[PDB]
């Protein structure tokens, strides 16, 4: 198991290089109202095993603890639901994996304003401080990741890099997550965190105003790149990918992630990307394969989104895994994915 | 070409072999992401690889940096990396290689 | 007149800031086959006069120089053209203004690719020390800038940002040509120098591949940013600009420009920008405004691209100013473009 | 708020007067592109600015740096500019201002 | 000559004063860590500073940069910092500045 | 009292800023074979109130531990010991100073070398968790200097910068010190925290190769400056100081400081300075007061050796303040410093 | 120690071969103009060398980085030069490394 | 022959190992006014010979030139300066010609800025002219050591008004020379910190003219002083803690310049003899491959005169039979280089 192998020392570009290539357990605990209300079964090892056997090596395990924690001052997180997001991680390090855990949908209480700021600090710390307690044994191949996609409500401003007042705060929360997190000392002093930027948007104001809390060299960028945004997210974008142009913009995207920090010592995990079914199983392989040597070139590691929805034809259809069944309903696209990735042997 | 690759015999074995390649770049720009490809001569596979990680398809052998080793800097900057082989008959070296789609000198 | 006004040696964000806003003389000395073969009328001192007037402090005077010149080894460009360029640089300089001279339409011979290197910074050489001994005498209010639009030809590569090959080579072109100026002496040797990424591209992969000649101070960036395309550019694309997204997508194209170049003492024009006539005044008015808003506020000269083509429902119609006339086609247009560049007085 | 304005009456005759503006960015994220907006007072204009420019519509002024000011670093940075007005009156001063959309201090 | 001292009231109570000072380098060299010194005048004692620290011996008036703030970079930079003062008669300014031994320009 | 104070979050130039400058209770704590082994009385609360009184904000605190643990594996502190660190360090809190605790004298064990780093890594690890540990609950008015001045012992070495070797081993053991404090958690996971370069010299060699561990932003470079040497340290050396030769040459030692960190966002402490008695008050008044205002203008807060031994015309005489009569021995020297270092009121 | 050398074949023709060193420095400082000794086998000479100059003195060979390749980054740096010999006999390798008094693993 | 777009740390590594012409064309009064015989095509051929690949020119124009407004230099004393350089061409050697002992004018305070701006335009665009022809093998050095008068000031860092207006100087040279075109626009030059020190007040305060890939760093590092240059100084060196710092001398360098892609050359050092030819000989050696390994490339100053036991004798050379006075200290510095081959 890599659940126990205490922490290094080595530069973040190194645990990123070994996390490799991911895959998301979406739609389970950051289901609101519990693991199983957004449709997928209950999670098992078995289930993980056949992630790990695909060659995937990184679990991101994303989490919403906004309905399963009290009220203010102490936010008691329900201890049966932390033991099962505990159990879960369990599987994948039983598999030798990586694990990133996070905060999820926390949007009815994660607001990024001056006015909020104090009460949502508040919070940020009690859950942090929690969490961070019990996982505290666990070595460095756990990851958290202090928030998701933490930006101003609104669906106009859903695509946009906030105010100025939104990307500051949201870097004072990243610092207060993070402190959060070290003050329980032991292994969560030591261990790596992932940290995104106002949306895990990679759009330029967002990158340019990261903040990275104490310039901690432990800490890695989380970015979300569902690109390009046209073919890969909406059902009525282009059911095409792979000319000169498609290659040529994704890479530029990569680029920018590259220039701003990868090539600056600063290590990036795109801890969710992917495409929906558009009955277009050759232009998703070609995109999945080239999406990842891409980003692969630029040092970073995809973590692929799959909410359990594969549907042809229908928005959001991310899944590529059958959690019943234990195969995949699509096995050229995660084949592709995977073998785009490359190896070490 | 202003990007030349260094294929060099580390140490060999009868039926396998370490190799280390240096690329340098004494071009103008930087070379941001670096890949280098090249074909491999039948009857050799690589074990291991270290400073860096590859897709084989066939013999046909596709090289991506390691992220903290990725860019290659403009006037004589260099990034290097190495591998195990299994080899039988006898050990050559690939002639050609591109980097970043860019034809290289074989020095 | 601002034609002889010597060279200073300050900073060259201080020269962009002094260029303020710009103008293009489009369709006109770049057109191939002649000076009215693409639909203008020969130009006139008048018609600059209107440009002045309006508040613009800038013209750009794009210029075609293949059709006019000999073959190798010298490449010798007509006499009767250069003067005719000259005289209407004049115009401009009567009226206080900066001039931007550049090679324009050059697509047949500069070819960016390692097999055509040798030739093509021949001819680059022997092009620009024509034109830097002509103009030597005039001060720093003559700015040259070295390509237009550098890229390796075919529809499918138009919006790329060409090969790493394609990349070296125009930074190769671009160190030519600056040494050819530089080296015709006098104030060639000091004057401000505008250069371009390849295909003037502000995208990721050509600004971060970018190299400045000799790390030259005087050397500014030469971009080309009509943004957002589908509202500027495409006739099949939207005709409204301004929401919440609108403007958060254009302050983040700017912010990257911001970030890489402008922050560092990189200054940086837009040479060429601008929207077509969808039959969309106010949403024209709208993006215009809030475009030379956001630029300046990130130390950006935009100058739009007049071709003197204005028709309503029709592609690449940027025209604004009606020169036959000496009134404006989209009066509202100019005035919102002008009004977002504020002033110092 | 973690940003603050510093307003200040450089010289001053009766009629008119010099102004220095001097803004201080107390938080964690550094300003990449600062404008500065606010109200001016009744019967006060600007005839002339430097180290940034301005629009005024009314009473309502929005000024821009000028490029290479245009960074006002986190943690105690600032970037500074000035203007003259006229005016008459006695010479009151502005009661708030924004930058980049959040609300200052008045120092 | 290349340096500008623009010293300016940003409040007064009759008794007091509150002074902002804005240094600002328009030569070719940054200046590396600041200091700046002045004739105080008569009537006028500094109670307290921020962003800076002073030393006052007689006349004269000694300020240290914090810092922070101790680069004044070239071809425009500025750095400022601030003072209440107390003062009798009429409030005066001082009418030279050294910084670095560089004497000032006063705006 | 500032013992409680919590922990703030700001950068660490103004915590040095606050520090302001500093006295060190020398030959002290630090002195093999217990407190007043070396001459000095016991320390008293009467002592350090006339040290807050003369204008000193810090308090240096230097400490040998060596003789005064166990053997390995757990390397235990004599409880004794620690809580009478902790007695006098409240003494300064109680006067509402900054204190700084080291590791001091530890040459017997602590050996910057491959070959004993494991098991110096080892013995520092246990020292630090004990350390921390006992000072938990302090806010941030106390900071840990990692180590003093490690370095190859050996007579021909000592004012070197070592070999590669040494200053790689005093970077690997900051860190593994650093971590072993932020490891305990609580204040400790978030307080300010000094590491010195090798010999703590602020030689070009020592400072280019100094490592912050983490890249973290609250560590705080520790150099301990005697200069210049002759003047100030060497008995036999000159018993003059002021020439504009002196000042330049003084000056310029602080700039090197200044590049390095100060000017680049990294602060600086000179834990250590001042000058022996050649009874020459005269020169000492002047170079004191000179010291304090040249380092201020970088950035630096200086901190006085006090060794409680003032005895003109003998070696080692950096003695100013008489710990039995509560007097100064050195009143003018030590108001000079004081006096260079200015204030904000 | 973390420091290791690649000490590799590029090339042979008999009476001769081109080597290509990598120096790859795996700790945590820079190391900040390198230098490289080793002991030189009996009867193998170096003709000429790139991206490096050397002394030779005895059997010992100093090895001196070429100035724009001088630092090797710390946490997987590298940095190579190569060169040419002439020799008779077995071709056979240098045993030990130093850079900058540091012992280097062969690797 | 042309000028190469090469790293100008490629031009500093070939030029390898200098040697300069010391009182000589930099003499006040003329070539062989203060001692030294009329320079050969012989005596630069044994420079060449005994391994060094760069010679500096160092010439006083003060003296040598007419009044404002165009500060005519003489012909004859031009000419020869180029015959000079030609022995060293002829040996395929770098040649640097500088300004060299123009402190009678050349004053860097805010009052005379006006004045020795318009006279630097006007020297160097001659110098630049008459020596357009040759390729990248020649380098301008734009001023020697430029600093406020009094010996008091002379081991120091100046004043910031000092470093300001030597910043000032250098543009205004660097801009001279390139506005006359040609191989001018993309020879490479040196350009000196204050006093050409290499303290960190002077070195931290250096601003390369518009930035200029094409220039190089110019110090003149005399290092240990006591033992290098004082009479009354130790005449031992080599131990640990002498290598240590001197290391440190050119880490300040190397951190500063070489790292950062700026070439230096240490345009002058060297020792003096106080016979202890073993001492400068350890000394000598250590200097140049210390150096070498920040990526620097060390310039003997050679004034003619190597008398022992008298101050400023650092002449190594004998112009007059052919030999050299110092060959052990001469073949420890060479040596220390080392080589490609």
């Amino acid at each position: 198991s890599t659940a126990f192998t205490g922490v290094r020392d080595v530069p973040a570009q190194q645990i990123v290089n070994e996390m490799k290539v991911g895959w998301n357990l979406g739609n389970t605990m950051d289901a609101i109202g519990g693991e199983t209300n957004w449709g997928n079964p209950m999670t098992t090892h078995a289930m993980i095993n056949k992630i790990k056997e695909a060659g995937f090596n990184t679990l991101r395990l994303p989490v919403t603890w906004d309905g399963h924690m009290g009220a203010a001052p102490e936010y008691t997180i329900d201890q049966t639901w932390m033991k099962r997001v505990e159990e879960i991680a369990n599987y994948a390090f039983d598999n030798d994996m990586y694990v990133i855990i996070n905060l999820h949908h926390e949007n009815e209480w994660l607001k990024p304003f001056y006015a909020n700021e104090a009460q949502v600090k508040a919070q940020l710390t009690k859950v942090w401080t929690q969490i961070a307690n019990n996982f505290k044994k666990y070595g460095d191949h756990l990851i958290f990741e202090t928030m998701n996609e933490p930006r101003p409500v609104g669906a106009s401003l859903q695509w946009t890099g906030g105010s100025y007042e939104n990307r500051e705060v949201v870097n004072r929360y990243n610092l207060t997550a993070v402190n959060a997190i070290r003050a329980t000392g032991g292994n969560n002093a030591t261990r790596y965190i992932m940290v995104p930027t106002l949306a895990a948007s990679a759009m330029s104001t967002t990158i340019n105003d990261l903040v990275i809390p104490n310039n901690d060299s432990k800490v890695i960028v989380s970015l979300h790149m569902y690109s390009p945004y046209f073919f890969a997210m909406d059902i009525n974008g282009t059911s095409s990918w792979g000319s000169d142009y498609d290659k040529s913009s994704l890479d530029s995207e990569f680029d920018a992630v590259y220039n701003k920090f990868v090539k600056n010592g600063r290590a990036v995990v795109i801890g969710e990307m992917g495409s929906i079914n558009k009955n277009n199983t050759a232009a998703r392989v070609t995109h999945a394969e080239y999406y990842a040597k891409s980003a692969k070139a630029r040092g970073l590691t995809p973590i692929w989104w799959d909410n359990g929805y594969s549907v042809a034809g229908k928005a959001e259809t991310f899944g590529i895994f059958n959690r019943s069944n234990l195969t995949w309903d699509a096995p050229e696209v995660m084949k592709a994915f995977i073998k785009g990735i490359g190896g070490s042997s | 070409s202003a990007v030349e690759v260094t294929y060099a015999i580390t140490n060999s074995w009868g039926s396998g072999a370490s190799v280390n390649v240096t690329i340098k770049n004494n071009g103008t720009t930087p070379i941001n992401g670096w890949t280098l490809k090249w074909t491999m001569p039948i009857n050799q596979t690589i074990t291991n690889m270290w400073s860096a990680s590859f897709v084989a398809s066939g013999t046909t052998l596709s090289v991506t940096n390691a992220g903290y080793n990725g860019t290659i800097a403009a006037n004589g900057g260099t990034q290097s990396f190495g591998f195990n082989i299994n080899y039988s008959g006898v050990l050559s070296k690939p002639t050609g290689f591109t980097v970043n789609g860019t034809e290289c000198t074989v020095k």
